[PDB]
């Protein structure tokens, strides 16, 4: 690996250890082994944000070539949020595709994919059907989002509607989780989210 | 001197060590950061585990070394 990377992603990573907003439980970096070349990052969600309360987990991967190509970055954690793929995690932000300066940080990434959360984009989309949501139905998206940071992120607890139409198509054998993407990508309409289940 | 210590399952902490301090010494400053009793603690570097005598050079442990640390479940 360049020295330039190594040294840089060192520091970086100490950097954050060290940081404020580590102290105040807001972002932290992990080894997951002992290598510097894939970490893993937290956010805490914003508040005032459905995403509050919650924490969500993020994979950074430093490609060969930092700090003059942006590292990689994934939601590990699932997320209702309209620049994040509700399927694979991945993430629509200028400064991890063409915005990226080779002054930013890991404490910079993290905390720009904190204040994406707080300020969503929708219409520079990654998921199509969440930010039709966000953009139409307001509220739902709101509710939406706030189940997800609930079931996924550790979040307390949300809208009990949504509870009770996911228990009602839970009864009826299909995976929870299934049930809460299918019932949350069709707006919660309970026959087309059935209608979508059954061909599983 | 500083080195890396990590479950790599969720916890990853910096201590401020010297090449001289002990196994022993570093569990104390874990315990101290984290909380976790050192006789919860096994530490392992490269493989092999670190036994609470020797000291980090005789490990051969550097700067921005990583340690492993594994917490034994009791």
């Amino acid at each position: 690996a360049a020295n330039i990377a190594v040294q840089r992603i060192k520091r970086e990573f100490k950097e954050v250890l060290k940081s404020e907003e580590t102290s105040k439980n807001q972002i932290k970096v992990d080894l997951v082994d002992e290598n510097f070349t894939e970490l893993r990052g937290e956010i805490a969600g914003p508040p005032d944000t459905p995403y509050e309360g919650g924490r969500y987990q993020l994979e950074i991967k430093i490609p060969e070539t930092y700090p003059f190509n942006p590292p990689k970055v994934r939601f590990i954690t699932k997320i209702w949020h309209p620049n994040i793929s509700s399927v694979t995690g991945a993430i629509c932000l200028d400064i991890l595709k063409d915005q990226w300066a080779a002054a930013m940080t890991l404490r910079t990434v993290l905390l720009s994919l904190q204040a994406l959360l707080a300020a969503a984009e929708p219409d520079d989309p990654q998921d199509a059907v969440v930010a039709n949501q966000y953009k139409q139905n307001p509220e739902m998206f709101k509710q939406t989002a706030r189940l997800w940071a609930h079931v996924y992120a550790g979040a307390p607890v949300s809208s009990p509607e949504y509870t009770k139409k996911i228990e009602n198509l839970c009864a009826m054998g299909f995976d929870r989780n299934a049930v809460i993407v299918a019932l949350s990508s069709k707006s919660w309409d309970v026959e087309t989210a059935t209608e979508l289940l059954l061909s599983n | 001197m500083q080195i890396f210590v990590s479950t790599f399952v969720g916890l990853t902490i910096m201590l401020e060590v010297e090449p001289s301090d002990t196994i022993e010494n570093v569990k104390a400053k874990i315990q101290d950061k984290e909380g976790i009793p050192p006789d919860q603690q096994r530490l392992i570097f490269a493989g092999k585990q670190l036994e609470d005598g020797r000291t980090l050079s005789d490990y051969n442990i550097q700067n921005d070394s990583i340690l492993r640390l594994v917490i034994r479940l009791r």
